[PDB]
């Protein structure tokens, strides 16, 4: 679930 | 999900990303938690070094979520996961050769494997939570604060739940603020208590507070 998972840039 | 459900029993909760005579890495999370493994330097490459004597310089945890991004849910899911890093020490004085790796990736995979589980039940609960009267949940540093609200019951309390990365083993502490009626502590460690610590506990609590108070 990326929506709730970010990865920093 | 009962396809999964099943799934779950043998875990499954890391990708390895490195396996270099320098480190191992491995990805947790959607990837947000990285471990990096760091092997002692060798004259020779790994193929030739026997694994119960290969040792372990550094074991180094990483999270990666981007914190101002990320819901609530899954915020608590990474403070969860890293307050038991930190009560293992990263595993650092009992993890030491690369024998020892895989058990230390079962240990952690579990515990990533409930919180993570939990993060789901939270963002759940978070989208059917009226059905249950479940009008509002509040995350605040491992705290859980559910608003339970019916003018038709004539209910409306709060009950603050203690969560754990141990999770859903362990009895949860709790304490209700009460607004409308009088459901009392001994109330609620009732409904508690005959919920099993096990899968879905919050969401099962959640239920049960929903047929016992809410549904008369
Ligand atoms: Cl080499």
């Amino acid at each position: 679930q990326r929506k709730w998972y970010p990865l920093r840039p | 999900r009962t396809e999964e459900l099943l799934d779950q029993l043998s875990l499954s909760e890391w990708d390895v990303v490195e396996w270099s005579d320098d480190q191992a890495v491995f990805t947790f999370v959607y990837d947000t938690i990285q471990l990096t493994i760091t092997f002692e330097e060798s004259v020779v490459g790994f193929p030739f070094l026997d694994k119960r004597y290969r040792k372990i310089v550094d074991v180094n945890f990483q999270s990666l979520l981007d914190e101002d991004q990320a819901p609530p849910s899954s915020l608590l899911v990474h403070k969860l996961i890293f307050q038991y890093v930190e009560e293992k020490e990263s595993w650092k004085k009992t993890c030491t050769t690369q024998h020892q790796l895989p058990k230390m990736l079962e240990e952690f995979s579990l515990v990533v494997h409930h919180c993570r589980l939990l993060g789901e039940e939270i963002e759940y609960l978070k989208r059917w939570g009226p059905n249950y009267n479940l009008m509002n949940i509040d995350i605040n540093n491992n705290e859980l604060r559910l608003l339970f609200s019916s003018s038709a019951a004539f209910a409306k309390f709060e009950i603050t739940l203690f969560l754990s990365a141990y999770y859903p083993s362990v009895p949860l502490p709790s304490t209700i603020q009460n607004h409308v009626g009088n459901t009392s502590q001994d109330d609620i460690a009732t409904i508690l208590s005959k919920v099993p610590l096990e899968n879905n506990y919050l969401k099962n609590v959640v239920k049960q507070i929903y047929q016992d108070l809410f549904q008369d």
